[PDB]
């Protein structure tokens, strides 16, 4: 059949508001599964906006594009631990570096919702949907203590020490309902995969290094929660809540095992939805 | 072979 092409089978959306959230850089001894090192990378404040297109081709099926993008560089944090002696628990080695940007993040999302439950007040389905993360830092300045508080001090002001990237891409599952009372409209949706595929990549500035992971298999869980006031037919205003988190996975490690690469995010978005016709 | 940190020389 052919579908629904009537402009009021259309609704675009956009919202802006602010995105954190922690990523984990991990490495491991691939025999005894000891932790050698470990990177935190925050995300404290980015504003991002948030775009969402849907169309409903038929009653039982929406399709649907959303994503966000960092609207410029934002605050963040990163710490850096080695475990270089086997013996010992503790660290040997450690880095501060409040200093960091967020350079840029994003994140895209398309899927199909299929609506199996509808009445007037509450529709509810399956959604599956392929989906990419992506998170740029750039840690620069810091201080140190090393090899057990031998050598302490700070690296020089505004001078870039380490730069990172990840990524993180699925397909996934998940549950939709939408809620409508009068002008009152509440969505929430939960996501699941369990075939997430990371990469990222390290410069290592002040070792002319690049490093390189990748690990695949590795589980993610989603949420998606908004609720908004429609204040004509066809425009709702409304606030949206996400959190995301892409456990860590068990991969390879390359220079130019065993690697782990890990994510969650929350956003906090309020913006506008139009439907047309 | 200094593992992840900043600078590198562990020997
Ligand atoms: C495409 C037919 C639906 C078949 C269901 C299979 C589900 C697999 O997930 C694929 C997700 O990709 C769907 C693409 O979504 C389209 C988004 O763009 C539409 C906005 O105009």
């Amino acid at each position: 059949l052919i579908p629904n092409i009537s402009p009021d089978s259309f609704t675009v959306a956009a919202s802006t508001g602010m995105l954190s959230g922690k990523s984990h850089e991990m490495l491991y001894d691939a025999e005894t599964g000891r932790k050698i090192s470990q990177l935190d990378w925050k995300i404290k404040n980015v504003a991002i906006l948030k775009g969402d297109i849907s169309w409903d081709p038929y009653s039982f099926l929406t399709l649907n594009a959303r994503g966000w993008t960092s609207l410029a560089s934002g605050s963040g944090n990163m710490d850096n631990y080695d475990w270089m002696n086997e013996n010992q628990s503790e660290w040997t080695d450690h880095s501060s570096h409040p200093a960091t940007n967020v350079n840029h993040a994003n994140e895209y999302d398309l899927n199909v919702k299929g609506w199996l439950l509808q009445d007037e007040n509450y529709k509810a389905g399956i959604t599956a949907g392929y989906q990419e993360t992506r998170f740029s830092w750039t840690a620069t300045g810091g201080s140190y203590s090393y090899n057990n508080g031998a050598y302490t001090g700070n690296f020089p002001k505004g001078v870039r020490v380490i730069g990172y990237n990840q990524r993180f891409s699925m397909p996934y599952i998940g549950l939709a309902g939408q809620y409508r009372i009068n002008d009152f409209e509440l969505n929430a949706l939960f996501k699941f995969s369990d075939w997430v595929r990371a990469h990222d990549n390290d410069e290592h500035y002040m070792r002319d290094l690049t490093f390189r992971e990748k690990t695949s298999g590795s589980r993610y869980y989603g949420t998606v929660i908004n609720a908004g006031y429609y204040v004509t037919p066809n425009a709702k205003v409304f606030a949206e809540f996400t959190y995301s988190k892409y456990d860590e996975g068990k991969g390879g490690t390359q220079t130019i095992d065993a690697a782990g690469i890990s994510n969650k995010n929350y956003t906090v978005t309020a913006g506008l939805q139009y439907r047309f016709g | 072979k200094c593992p992840g940190r900043v600078v590198g020389g562990c020997k």
